[PDB]
């Protein structure tokens, strides 16, 4: 899985159980796993069992859901975004 | 009846801080 | 009535080890 | 495709000819194929087809099975996990 | 794209301009594109643009489509299956 | 309201007969 | 992420935040990301972020973006193509 | 009701080039 900061979770609106796709922006590699909760305001970022082998401590990462909707509602949908430097510091918009 | 896939959210460029090969949850 | 879908984990097999592989599976 | 211990298919509500991920822990090795119904008391886990090619005897995998539900139902959804420890023994916890 | 004859696409349900799935048994490469129709009685698969990058011609394949619905139609869904052999000559099924 | 992902339908071993890397379609 | 000509979203019926899969004809890579619009009239098809490892200035793709319905009115759907020569020159033919 | 639903190419952009690439965008 990838265990996130439920902090996190809670500016993307990504669900613990969701599947997630991880683009990483280090290596290239891209995969699809499921978010599990970390502890809130530990700023963990943890790639657990098969997925270990996409990814290293230290790797810049893009972590995605997705959610589907009639074309009409699709026109005018707002996704929910996050943005971090440094050691995973959420900037200034949350 | 036409239904598409939307992006919901996105975490924009954080990094990993742990990986655990033989976690079991 | 447009209500937003979610995909989410259904169920899994943890762990569980690889017993037999037939590339030629009819 | 891939063959799986009907009991195992019981215990994480997976469907016969339901699509599933596949997650190598051994190898990192990550695809999607189909469930296919083994024997009941089997403890089979057989990779057929294409999918040989992922997978080895006694690799050590997690295989998923992803549904779609409205966003309220999401949030107190519980998936059914089945954890697995020595000749494909089950249990409810790890 | 990949282009099928009519007659497959017939026996397996599959639309054109429907996803699927293509696994490669030869060299073990899996894909997603669309089907698109070839000429009844052609036996043609042709793998069209960038799928080319991933079969070539005598190359042993899979190819998949997939649906949703509730789990309770699920349960009980049949998917439809053509077998082949040689050139491409569909098995008594059909 | 759980919505399963199923098989629709394969063709099981079929052989690629042509392989057009430029096609316009 | 790829930022993409409104003009061009607009004739293949691709809305901005929508899921879209890549596939480079240039080097066979295949990759799931979301659109973002750009300027009107820019003919920008920008690679950003992990995306940035699977594609380079110059290489050709195709953008695709699916849809779900029931099988009557896919039996029926015809999808929304833009065909590109040039200087990403969009023409309604081939 | 419980109508089996179908997976279909909605668009596509043919042969377009590739016109910039940036890894480090925000």
């Amino acid at each position: 899985s990838c265990a996130i900061d439920q902090d996190f979770l809670d500016a993307a609106g990504i669900l613990e159980n969701e599947a997630i796709d991880i683009w990483n922006v280090t290596n290239g590699k891209r995969f699809s796993t499921y978010a599990i909760a970390a502890e809130r305001g530990s700023r963990i970022i943890s790639v657990n069992g098969a997925a270990a082998h996409c990814a290293s401590v230290g790797d810049i990462v893009i972590i995605a859901s997705f959610v589907t909707m009639p074309d009409e509602e699709a026109r005018t949908w707002r996704p929910n975004v996050a943005y971090f430097e440094g050691d995973n510091e959420m900037k200034r918009t949350a | 009846s036409m239904i598409r896939t939307m992006l919901q959210g996105k975490l924009h460029r954080v990094k990993v801080t742990h990986a655990d090969l033989h976690y079991e949850g």
